[PDB]
RNA sequence: GUUAAUUCCGAUAACGAACGAGACUCUGGCAUGCUAACUAGUUACGCGACCCCGGUCGGCGUAACUUCUUAGAGGGACAAGUGGCGUUCAGCCACCCGAGAUUGAGCAAUAACAGGUCUGUGAUGCCCUUAGAUGUCCGGGGCUGCACGCGCGCUACACUGACUGGCUCAGCGUGUGCCUACCCUACGCCGGCAGGCGCGGGUAACCCGUUGAACCCCAUUCGUGAUGGGGAUCGGGGAUUGCAAUUAUUCCCCAUGAACGAGGAAUUCCCAGUAAGUGCGGGUCAUAAGCUUGCGUUGAUUAAGUCCCUGCCCUUUGUACACA
């Protein structure tokens, strides 16, 4: 049926399973320290998180 | 746009600021992207004091 | 009776070597083994340099134990080289007269500044856009 | 805590908490004069002060 | 163009020449012996080790890259 | 007397290899003569009794520091992994060869398994190591 | 020993392939196809051979023993993982094949791929990279 | 030996520098001779601090070249030591004196440059640098693709340069540069 | 009796003020106190591209986040530790009180 | 180049104009004097101002300053 | 005139100013002094083990202390002292004392490009489509295709090297997840290896881990031969990840053993712990480093200058250019 083909592909791995938590896109994801967000929004919200370019 | 930037700048100079910089970018008086810039007062740009001496929006 | 313990560190780029002088006989050992077996053996006379410059009479009354960590081979060798000399200078400053300390300091300085003064040169940070600190990647026109 | 998260992930999660908080209140309190937030995380109580201009609004 | 056809083992004349002239050389090292006698370097090293076993040459400083031998003492 | 640290180690491991040649009861495995000692090595060793020499090296490493299991043995016997067209990296050694070395040194009492994991060295092995240290000292004197 | 002995073979002849007697035995066997450095050292170790000797000093009954050990790996205690025809398709026997049957079984494997008409056999017939290589930038010196 | 210094087994004294032009720029006598040609560094900080570096250390530093050998100073200390052994066992003199004579003979007194090329006489420090480069380049060219080792080649090049028999590559390039500068002046 | 306060903070001088205030509180309440033991700090390093797209010169950011962890051992019952940690806390410092 | 800027030089001239009696020849004395009398936020700027104070005091002991 | 600098001195129809540079922040080093420490240790003791009173132990436990450990407040260096040059001003060079007498990065002004990004966005105007969809889901393929050319890189062309054993030293770091299904691994057996099977430790100065990393050092084998250099291509087999590896995902074993003998015109990057050699972490990662970003080891040649080329910044000059 349609219920057995709509969301039956395995999403246990890969970059298509995870996404950004702002853009929900699947490119340039920062998975380090559980950020799980793209580098553009990381540059956007690094001041709000606490990251700062000291050196 | 001009009167609104004049009003915002006059209000913040009435409140009391060391200096300001109002940049309105976009399409004005036509299709070509014209960017207006209103600067007066003491305003610093470079160095570590830009982190905690100015407020940027 | 009184313990004449002198603990003096010596630093290269990363290697830190702490020498320890006491009252005793003329034996010098580094990490539980003497100076005659510290590889590479090409820098054996470099290890023997304070003994060869000062004679066995100065080192006869001092026993030196050195604990070493960090760096590479030449770094640890030059670290213990600096550290045993600085430890002997500090021991002769603390427990005997300052004139012999000044003469031994003159003998060490007239040979090499590295025996007493550490080198402040350390590794420069690598920058983005290059395989090293100063070098860049190969720029390709056209 | 039973999940036992590390401090490396915990301060990052608090930063993303403050970021999503600031963005949500920027989108929602925009017409009312939003100016910021300040969150004091105490044990068993979470004080979270909206800093804004028009308190009646 | 050029090819070095060195001897893998001793000829009789080359062995007599190594017994005659090589303990009279000031440089007794296997590369120089191989260059002068057109033999292998390993063959030269085994030859100098057996000359050490016989007792006609004097060791100066041996090493994993190069061993150094010279003549016997003069007096 | 003397310890093994006053002794030059390069001839000391060969002297303990000669001591294991003199003893001859380590119960060597059957696959000694044909195996390659690591995944990063390319050939078999030139020496026919590499097992005794590496057991000597294992004895002096466990004398210097104990609690070294099979992972630490592969760490001390790792090396360059020449990947050919790719750049080289560090590669750990073979596990089973040092495992058989530790089983031989547990068979004849030179090492003993210690609590909280690892192999330490027994006082009988310390006695044998200091006796052969005195032997190499008397040889170099 | 150090001089040239009697009956010194400058070139040995084993399995229609010349062997340089100047070269050391564990490397002089490597001129034969199907045997390399590792399997040569395994054969010389499983036989009672001083491997310091050259390939001209050793005797003819002993090189016949070397030939029998190289032709029969299983019967002289060599494991199955030193072999280049582990679990063959046609007969299923762990064996070491030397310098003519190697090319024969290679062209028979190419003929089997040609018969089954696989993509692997098609890339072999075309003369291209079959293990999945990128032929866009490399492989130009072979084709003109 | 606390008073007099021994370069390995070699004496500091009895090293006569023939050229008085190369007296200060050859740092070999009574202050700069050490136990090993290895050292810590700092000689490349100031301009004329390179002249105070000892000449055996300068040969040790200039020997390590061509990619695969950059940063093997213990290894080229071994090379220079065995080369001094071969120099003593061939010539029968002081290897330090042979090296000083090799620098004096191999150093070109003039060169030519663009001010058409005009010839000018070079600085003595530049002459020492050119000699150290040329004899090292000749030794490496003799050692590349050869049975003769690098210590034997460096010993033969230093002995041929101290002799001046025109069989050394350094002496040949010195004569070539001197002849070109004699021509275009 | 042996109660362990762990102080984790991003700012430096605020954490120093908090640990000094805990030292002054222990000195006023008269208990055996250990010194403020510093841990080696952690530098969370992120290196991304400056450009949102990929077309530009190869420029790279260095986003740093330094976190610091001090610890203070107290020889006192639980109510004293709760009374000390209840008073004068500021948002930069996270406090973890271990009983054992 | 170790060239002093105007924020060093004018502030040092104001310090010497207001506190000529307190300042002296020794760098480590009049550096602490300038630290006491002037609110300087950073040690490097403080050292620059104190060094230019010492140099102008040498100029004053040599002769008149414009 | 001076400076890395529109940096200052000084002249002066200019005066008073402002951004930038500088100043600032972080990093690197020096403080046998202050604060600290059972998630770092030190040295003394008490035992234990071994060798002939003494030596070793990262074997155990405790007695003061912080030299080594880490991180906080401070301090220290400023052309300050001397000798010269210089309007005796701005400043420049050398030297003594000394850990430094130019450590490195971040930030970075006005004005602009019709430079890149609508394929980062639930930033977006307009246009197109909107159910037989350019929306969304599933299966397979492709993004890897190969007569050709270019660019960034890796491997090398060997004897200053390769192979085989022995010795011996690091620092950045990271590590069990909101969805999320995927962590670092000690140790004991099975197997040659890739790996597999069980007990543990670790949310991290606790465990991996004293991070037993390479280059290098020592000792054999090789002998100038496209050779034991080099490992491309290709056959046979064995394992892990995943629902699924065929167009070989990767890894391991045997075998096959190509060009390449230091590279033409042309051209890149760099001057001190620098280039280069060399290995280790993060990102992409279920499986995964020839890339990139950081770190550590060994560690130099030559230069302290110039506008010759390529360009840049001031002043004057000329212009028939001003999308210059
Ligand atoms: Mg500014
Ligand atoms: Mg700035
Ligand atoms: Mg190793
Ligand atoms: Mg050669
Ligand atoms: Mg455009
Ligand atoms: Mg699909
Ligand atoms: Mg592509
Ligand atoms: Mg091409
Ligand atoms: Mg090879
Ligand atoms: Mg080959
Ligand atoms: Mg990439
Ligand atoms: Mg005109």
């Amino acid at each position: 049926g349609h219920q057995q083909l709509y969301w039956s592909h395995p999403r246990k791995f890969g970059q298509g399973s995870r996404s950004c938590r702002v853009c929900s896109n699947r490119h340039g994801l920062i998975r380090k320290y559980g950020l799980n967000m793209c580098r553009q929004c990381f540059r956007q919200y690094a001041k709000d998180i606490g990251f700062i370019k000291l050196d | 746009v001009r009167r609104a930037c004049y009003g915002v700048l006059r209000f913040i100079m009435e409140s009391g600021a060391k200096g300001c910089e109002v940049v309105v970018s976009g399409k004005l008086r036509g299709q070509r992207a014209k960017s207006m810039k209103f600067v007066d007062g003491l305003m610093i740009h470079s160095g570590d004091p830009v982190n905690y001496y100015v407020d940027t929006a | 009776g009184p313990l004449q313990s002198v603990q003096v560190f010596g630093r290269k780029k990363t290697a830190t070597a702490v020498a320890h002088c006491k009252r005793g006989n003329g034996l010098i050992k580094v990490n539980g083994r003497p100076l005659e077996m510290i590889e590479p053996r090409t820098l054996q006379y470099k290890l023997l340099e304070p003994v060869l410059l000062l004679g066995k009479e100065r080192f006869a009354g001092v026993d030196i134990r050195v604990r070493v960590k960090g760096g590479g081979h030449v770094a640890q060798i030059y670290a213990i080289r600096q550290s045993i000399s600085k430890a002997l200078v500090a021991y002769y400053q603390k427990y005997v007269d300052e004139a012999s300390k000044k003469e031994i300091k003159d003998i060490l300085i007239q040979y090499d500044r590295t025996l007493l003064v550490a080198d402040p040169r350390r590794c420069e940070s690598k920058k983005f856009g290059g395989p090293g600190a100063r070098a860049r990647y190969q720029k390709s026109y056209r | 805590m039973a999940v036992q998260i590390s401090k490396k992930r915990k301060f990052v999660a608090d930063g993303i908490f403050k970021a999503e908080l600031n963005e949500f209140l920027t989108r929602e309190l925009a017409e009312d004069g939003y100016s910021g937030v300040e969150v004091r995380v105490t044990p068993t109580r979470t004080e979270i002060i909206i800093l804004a201009t028009r308190t009646q609004n | 163009r050029d090819k070095l056809n060195n001897l893998v083992l001793f000829d009789k004349a080359t062995y007599d020449k190594l017994c005659k002239e090589v303990p009279n050389y000031k440089l007794i090292t296997p590369a120089v012996v191989s260059e002068r006698l057109k033999i292998r370097g390993s063959l030269a090293r085994a030859a100098l080790q057996e000359l050490l076993s016989k007792g006609l040459i004097k060791l100066v400083s041996k090493h994993r890259a190069q061993v150094i031998y010279t003549r016997n003492t003069k007096g | 007397g003397v310890t093994v640290k006053d002794v030059n180690q390069q001839e000391f491991v060969r002297a303990l290899a000669a001591f294991l040649k003199k003893s001859g009861k380590l119960k060597v495995p059957e696959w000694v003569d044909t195996v390659k000692l690591a995944k990063h090595k390319e050939l078999a060793p030139y020496d026919e009794n590499w097992f005794y020499t590496r057991a000597a090296s294992t004895a002096r490493h466990l004398y210097l520091r104990g609690g070294a299991g099979v992972g630490s043995m592969t760490k001390i016997y790792g090396g360059r992994q020449r990947n050919g067209v790719m750049p080289s990296h560090f590669s750990r050694g073979s596990k089973s060869v040092a495992r058989r070395v530790l089983q031989a040194l547990e068979g004849l009492k030179m090492v003993e398994k210690d609590q909280d994991g690892g192999r330490k060295l027994t006082p009988q092995g310390q006695r044998d190591l200091d006796r052969i240290a005195g032997q190499v000292a008397a040889a170099k004197k | 020993s150090l001089v040239i002995p009697e009956k010194f073979q400058h070139i040995l002849r084993v399995l229609n392939t010349n062997i340089d007697g100047r070269r050391k035995i564990a490397f002089a066997i490597t001129a034969i196809k199907g045997v390399g450095r590792r399997y040569a050292h395994v054969v010389l170790r499983k036989a009672d051979i001083d491997l310091t000797k050259r390939a001209g000093e050793l005797t003819e009954d002993e090189v016949e023993r070397v030939i029998t050990i190289m032709q029969n790996p299983r019967q002289y205690k060599i494991p199955d993982w030193f072999l280049n025809r582990q679990k063959d398709v046609k007969d299923g026997k762990y064996s070491q094949v030397l310098a003519n049957g190697l090319d024969n079984k290679l062209r028979e494997d190419l003929e089997r791929l040609k018969k089954i008409r696989a993509h692997r056999g098609l890339r072999h017939f075309w003369g291209l990279r079959v293990r999945g290589q990128h032929t866009k930038t490399t492989g130009r010196r072979g084709r003109t | 030996t606390p008073d007099i210094k021994l370069f390995g087994k070699w004496s500091t004294d009895d090293v006569q520098i023939n050229d008085i032009s190369l007296q200060d720029y050859i740092a070999v006598k009574e202050k700069y001779a050490k136990y090993l040609p290895h050292s810590a560094g700092r000689y490349a900080a100031k301009r004329f601090r390179k002249a105070q570096c000892p000449i055996v250390e300068r040969l040790t530093n200039s020997m390590m070249m061509h990619g695969r050998n950059n940063g093997k100073k213990l290894m080229t200390v071994r090379i220079v030591k065995h080369a001094f052994e071969i120099i003593h066992l061939l010539t029968g003199e002081n290897p330090l004196q042979v090296l000083v004579n090799a620098i004096i003979n191999s150093g070109p007194r003039e060169d030519s440059t663009r001010i058409r090329r005009q010839a000018v006489d070079v600085s003595p420090l530049r002459r020492v640098n050119q000699a150290i480069w040329l004899l090292c380049t000749g030794a490496r060219e003799a050692a590349f693709r050869n049975i003769k080792t690098i210590a034997e080649c460096l010993a033969d090049e230093l002995i041929n340069a101290a002799k001046g028999s025109s069989n050394s590559y350094a002496i040949k390039k010195k004569d070539e540069l001197e002849r070109v500068a004699k021509s275009n002046r | 009796h042996r109660i362990r306060i762990t102080l984790t903070s991003r700012n430096v001088k605020s954490l120093e003020k908090v640990c000094a205030d805990l030292i002054r509180g222990a000195k006023e309440k008269n208990l055996k106190v250990k010194g403020p033991v510093r841990m080696p700090t952690k530098t969370l390093r992120i290196t991304t591209r400056k450009t949102p797209c990929g077309e530009g010169s190869k420029t790279w950011d260095r986003f740093q986040m330094r976190i610091h962890k001090r610890l203070i051992d107290l020889h006192s019952p639980s109510e004293i530790v709760k009374q000390i940690t209840s008073i004068s806390i500021e948002p930069g410092v996270e406090v973890e009180v271990t009983i054992a | 180049g170790r060239v002093r800027t105007k924020t060093v030089k004018k502030a040092a001239r104001v310090i010497i104009e207001k506190y000529y009696t307190r300042l002296g020849n020794d760098f480590h004395t009049n550096k602490r004097v300038c630290e006491e009398i002037a609110i300087i936020p950073s040690k490097k700027l403080r050292n620059k101002i104190a060094g230019y104070v010492t140099h102008l005091m040498k100029r004053i002991q040599r002769g008149p300053v414009r």
